């Protein structure tokens, strides 16, 4: 199906404790493959998936240069935005940048993204046309004007439509054994009496890849969406994910409830009943 | 604008006493990124805990996985202690084997 | 460049 | 591969 490549940058100021910290991570779909941490001893972009380790030293030097230059840029921007919002020198603040591209099943460019936050809130974003910008507030309007004048959008589009996609295709081929795998969820049910007249039914999905999944409970065929407890999909730590959904059932009525599991890895959606 | 962490504490595989496994504490939905996450065995902080590289979701909120290899027993209690600016005291979340 |  | 000119 379709695939995405995404880079995530976080810069955090720490006044009177030296330089901002800068962390970069890169993902293909739900799999992380590189990181950089300005505080770590290496001062290098590092591998975090097996398939990226085949890149040679020129790759790693350039990637390292890229992220180090972004960290310096963010460093200055942290001062500028503090000024735009009239903030003291004393507080910690955060600039976050997410960018990337999506390709279809055939490998063709579907779309590109670049979006920036300040203190966890939208600041500025490249619109889907990749030629224009949306500013969240008056500070970001100042940035927008500078970026319009500097023709920022043209530089970013060229990356998103070119290198971004080309490299995503490379990685999908070189990591095909893991990136292009589906691991279907392994499912089961648990059941716990709460009293003599209520019981929890919990429906489990384990070991699945990619993260996207749907777990639903029905009673007699009727969706019990409003009475279902879901947890956020969570990492197992081995590259697969886990999720569960639970309903409190009047005791003795369990056979009326069915759990439904949809995932890309299943030839057909699974139904479970206690 | 701060956002307090969601916290899940769980094992990589369904727990079997005496079989080697991984204890996870996953924190998500939080801002700012500054946070401390400790895994506790019977109230005592485990020394050797690793964590994933800082990343964030579409809503800008951060997520991290903290983890350690372990072998559960019937006696040993585990918990995840999360320290964050949105919490006036550290939140301690016990490991339940069916959550 | 491109500075904010 | 990360962007250089961003």
């Amino acid at each position: 199906g379709s695939h995405s490549m995404r880079y995530f940058y976080t810069s955090v100021s720490r006044p009177g404790r030296g330089e901002p910290r800068f962390i970069a991570v890169g993902y293909v779909d739900d799999t992380q493959f590189v990181r950089f941490d300005s505080d770590a001893a290496s001062q290098r972009m590092e591998p975090r998936a097996p398939w990226i380790e085949q890149e040679g030293p020129e790759y790693w030097d350039q990637e390292t240069r890229n992220v180090k230059a972004q960290s310096q840029t963010d460093r200055v921007d942290l001062g500028t935005l503090r000024g735009y919002y009239n903030q003291s020198e004393d507080g910690s603040h955060t600039i976050q940048i997410m960018y990337g591209c999506d390709v279809g099943p055939d490998g063709r460019f579907l779309r590109g993204y670049r979006q920036d936050a300040y203190d966890g809130k939208d600041y500025i974003a490249l619109n889907e046309d990749l030629r224009s910008w949306t500013a969240a507030d008056m500070a970001a309007q100042i940035t927008k004007r500078k970026w319009e004048a500097a023709h920022a959008a043209e530089q970013q589009r060229a990356y998103l439509e070119g290198r971004c996609v080309e490299w995503l295709r490379r990685y999908l081929e070189n990591g095909k054994e893991t990136l292009q795998r589906t691991d279907p969820p392994k499912t089961h049910m648990t059941h716990h009496p709460i009293s003599d007249h209520e019981a929890t039914l919990r429906c489990w999905a384990l070991g699945f890849y990619p993260a996207e999944i749907t777990l639903t409970w029905q009673r007699d065929g009727e969706d019990q969406t409003q009475d279902t407890e879901l947890v956020e999909t969570r990492p197992a730590g081995d590259g697969t994910f886990q999720k569960w959904a639970a309903v409190v059932v009047p005791s003795g009525e369990e056979q009326r409830y069915t759990c439904h599991v949809q995932h890309e890895g299943l030839p057909k959606p699974l139904t479970l009943r206690w | 604008i701060q956002r307090t962490p969601k916290i899940q504490v769980y094992s990589r595989h369904p727990a079997e006493n005496g079989k080697s496994n991984f204890l996870n504490c996953y924190v998500s939905g939080f801002h700012p990124s500054d946070i401390e996450v400790d895994l506790l065995k019977n109230g005592e902080r485990i020394e050797k805990v690793e964590h994933s590289d800082l990343s964030f979701s579409k809503d800008w909120s951060f997520y991290l996985l903290y983890y350690t290899e372990f072998t559960p027993t019937e006696k040993d209690e585990y918990a995840c202690r999360v320290n964050h600016v949105t919490l006036s005291q550290p939140k301690i979340v016990k490991w339940d084997r069916d959550m | 460049p491109l500075s904010k | 591969s990360s962007c250089s000119s961003c």
